[PDB]
């Protein structure tokens, strides 16, 4: 295309804690993060005789 | 992630959500002490205390609004089944009267021959 | 036939001319007071969360400590959480105090 | 188990005094290594998608 499009991506965040007897677990976290954008563009030249 | 080859964005996606919160982890103060299966107010949480606690260790309260059998009352006061029950922290006992006592659960079962107790815990409030 | 319907950890509601709801946040709409599921606009439909769960939140005014224990009450006028116990409702109780970025664990009350 | 038991040895501990042709020997004593406790915790975390 005339102009890229930036890439997309899910992620998963947890941590793991101490459990100690019989206690809630907390949980985690989703994200996503999206890469950059590219273009391209043109170029020419010519000669007339 | 240092060093990657692009400046990639992150975006968070909210979660309000931590946990199911049946239970509470607490820290124990100077003049508080826990053993299994006891119930105790600690931090203003009230519930079952599952785990041994002396002196600034965490223990974990059950505060799950089950149904629980306790023992441990006033003897002399009579619980009927549905009678509210309040919890004398200066005693450490549960009683029915509520002059400045955390109310705590309402009896299920009444008091029997041996001064056993069945109510439903409340929502620590 | 039977009367429960539904288990209750989840309510709907419209959203009124002066409320509006963005995803997973708190609001108090119509004596409910949960975490939205739904960005909702004017005289949408939303459900929210009443789920007597612990929650976290930074959405808190950060003038006081919020020890654990302290109850949690809810200003509808600031719309933040506060341990001032007056006038404005209240919403839980505090598991795990405020830190250094002032994030709070807090478990829900049944609506009382 | 979630605390695991301590090593232990006897020992037995006796010192040679030169004897003078006449003293009394003085006898020994025994003493026991203990060894060192370990203790076994539960990490744990989820998710609720």
């Amino acid at each position: 295309p005339q102009v890229m499009d930036a890439k997309w991506a899910l992620q998963g965040n947890c941590v793991f804690l101490e459990h100690i007897e019989g206690e809630e677990i907390k949980f985690g976290t989703i994200n996503a993060e999206n890469g950059p954008v590219a273009r391209i563009q043109t170029y020419a030249t010519g000669f007339e005789y | 992630f240092k060093g990657q080859p692009t400046p990639s964005t992150i975006t968070q996606i909210t979660r309000a959500k931590i946990s199911d919160g049946k239970s509470v982890r607490v820290i124990l103060s100077e003049g508080e002490s826990t053993k299994t299966q006891q119930f105790y107010l600690i931090n203003g949480f009230f519930g079952v205390a599952m785990q041994d606690g002396e002196k600034g260790d965490e223990v974990t309260l059950q505060i799950e609004q089950a149904e629980y059998e306790t023992d441990n009352i006033v003897t002399s006061e009579a619980f009927e089944a549905g009678k509210l029950i309040y919890w004398d922290n200066t005693a450490k006992k549960f009683t029915t009267t509520s002059a400045s006592n955390r109310l705590v659960g309402r009896v299920t079962d009444g008091k029997d021959s041996n001064n056993v107790i069945w109510f439903i815990l409340l929502p620590q409030q």
